[PDB]
C-alpha cells in the first residue's frame, strides 16, 4: 500500500519567466492566480 | 575550443521558522536544498537577491 508521494514545491516566477524581469512584470498581471498552486502545493506536501 | 557546463545559478527556496509574533520576534532562516557554504560566501559577495 503506498503511503506518500513525493513532495514538490513549484514555483510561479521560476518555472515560467527565468530571471526576467519584463516577463514577471507581466505573469503580475494575472494576479494571485499562481498563489493558489503554491498554497496547493504546500497543501499536498502537508498531507502527505 | 573547450567544453563548459551551463548550471543553475542558485535555484532553490526561504522557508522562515518564527515563534508567534506575540510570543517573541526573533526568526530563524532556512534555505531550501543548497549547502550553505555556498550562501556563506555569497552573503559575503552580497549576491543574494
Ligand atoms: C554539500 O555538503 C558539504 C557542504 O558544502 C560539502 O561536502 C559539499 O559542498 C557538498 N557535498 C555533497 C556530498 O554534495
Amino acid at each position: 500500500l503506498p503511503v506518500s508521494m513525493t513532495k514538490t514545491s513549484v514555483d510561479c516566477t521560476m518555472y515560467i519567466c527565468g530571471d526576467s524581469t519584463e516577463c514577471s512584470n507581466l505573469l503580475l498581471q494575472y494576479g494571485s492566480f499562481c498563489t493558489q498552486l503554491k498554497r496547493a502545493l504546500t497543501g499536498i506536501a502537508v498531507e502527505q | 575550443l573547450e567544453i563548459l557546463d551551463i548550471t543553475p545559478c542558485s535555484f532553490g527556496g526561504v522557508s522562515v521558522i518564527t515563534p508567534g509574533t506575540n510570543t517573541s520576534n526573533q526568526v530563524a532562516v532556512l534555505y531550501q536544498g543548497v549547502n550553505c557554504t555556498e550562501v556563506s560566501v555569497a552573503i559575503h559577495a552580497d549576491q543574494l537577491t
